[PDB]
């Protein structure tokens, strides 16, 4: 694996898939 | 150990230390374009997952379905669709069975499969 | 224990004793129409699975894909397609974590999902 | 679960899915 550490509008898209 | 697993994945990848919230949810960015979410899901296990963008047009559907079989092996990559019809790929892994370098391995597979669908 | 698991599934269901071959592969028939195959797949785990017949026509595809997400829970039912385009459904379960009555439970779910696709 | 013990042309269809 080639790259590194962060996030944005997914502690939205994420937060949610994490129940859906 | 979920936190010891992320402690070691961070190492086998020299990255600061992966920040998690209170649900241990963390994220990594890959080739600058791909966000891979990591999260404990059970007591025994974690999920690594990500968004990959739209369904070709159709019939990559059958091709995923034809490959959605069970396996003896860990780290298999599975594909779903989004509410808004983007591929979502994920793998679920026994947290005690999984070294930091298995995890990097899953992520590479995750990102391979997205490149191929996208 | 894979054999102790089948020893107990046979009980919670009064059935003679499930005959397995040398790969511990066994089978059960359900409502006379459904064959459920049981087989150890790893050291830690078994698969229960079955054939369910043809793809509607199309687009139950999306609907399965939209539900092919990860879960905190064991016994989830997954669907693939056949070489010859029949639904195949299966679940994979930790053999030590799984009572004879969890297994019967998975099978009922297996057979529910087939009835619904078929 | 409602019924009980046997098989036929699947120690074929089975035998195989078990690698496919």
């Amino acid at each position: 694996v080639s790259t590194q550490a962060i996030t944005s509008d997914e502690r939205r898209f994420a937060y949610a898939v994490l129940e859906h | 150990t979920y936190s010891s697993l992320l402690e070691e994945f961070a190492t086998e990848l020299g990255l600061e230390e992966i920040e998690t919230n209170e649900l241990g949810h963390g994220a990594v960015t890959i080739d600058k374009i791909w966000v891979v979410h990591l999260a404990p899901i059970n007591e025994k296990e974690l999920v690594a997952f990500m968004r990959a963008g739209i369904l070709t047009g159709q019939s990559q559907l059958y091709d995923i379905l034809r490959k959605n079989l069970f396996s003896p092996l860990s780290g298999v990559i599975r594909c779903a669709l989004d509410k808004d019809d983007h591929w979502l790929l994920w793998s679920q892994l026994n947290i005690n069975d999984t070294s930091g370098t298995q995890l990097a391995s899953v992520l590479t597979s995750l990102v391979d499969k997205a490149v191929t669908l996208s």
